[PDB]
């Protein structure tokens, strides 16, 4: 009960890059992606899908 | 009211009008601190260690 | 005709990437100042038009 979470929240997230890049030798994956404040975004488990 | 709302007639239609009755805006300043200092910069950047 | 001595360049065109590097190691454009920090470019070798 100390160490606990009886609240509704997320846990696998998805964002796409609000600027999409069409050049000819890079794509810029921007994405404008802000951490919960009162969640815990693992940089550790952090990836990008292609 | 004519008497209570402004002081009676003088110039009945002054341009050239100073402020007294009419007011002038609200004179209050917010100011606040940054996050990067004035002189605690000096020492890094052109020396070895940069700055983010 | 001496190119310097009337102040009379030619060659003032040709070049390509400079790579400025203050003791063999850290980039003087290194100020995230530009898109090429590290080597700025003067003309361009055709990278993407935009």
């Amino acid at each position: 009960h100390d160490v606990t979470t009886d609240r509704s929240q997320r846990l696998t997230l998805r964002f796409i890059p609000v600027d999409r890049e069409d050049t000819a030798y890079s794509y810029k994956a921007r994405f404008t992606l802000a951490v919960g404040d009162n969640r815990v975004l693992d940089m550790a488990s952090t990836y990008f899908d292609i | 009211q004519a008497a209570i709302t402004t002081t009676p007639r003088n110039n009945l239609n002054p341009r050239s009008w100073p402020a007294a009755l009419v007011y002038q805006e609200s004179p209050a300043p917010t100011t606040v601190v940054l996050p990067r200092d004035a002189q605690a910069e000096v020492q890094m950047t052109n020396s070895g260690a940069q700055l983010a | 005709s001496i190119p310097y001595l009337d102040g009379t360049f030619y060659l003032n065109h040709t070049f390509k990437k400079v790579a400025i590097t203050f003791d063999s190691s850290v980039s003087w454009p290194g100020n995230d100042r530009l898109l090429t920090p590290n080597e700025f470019e003067i003309k361009r070798s055709v990278d993407g038009e935009g």
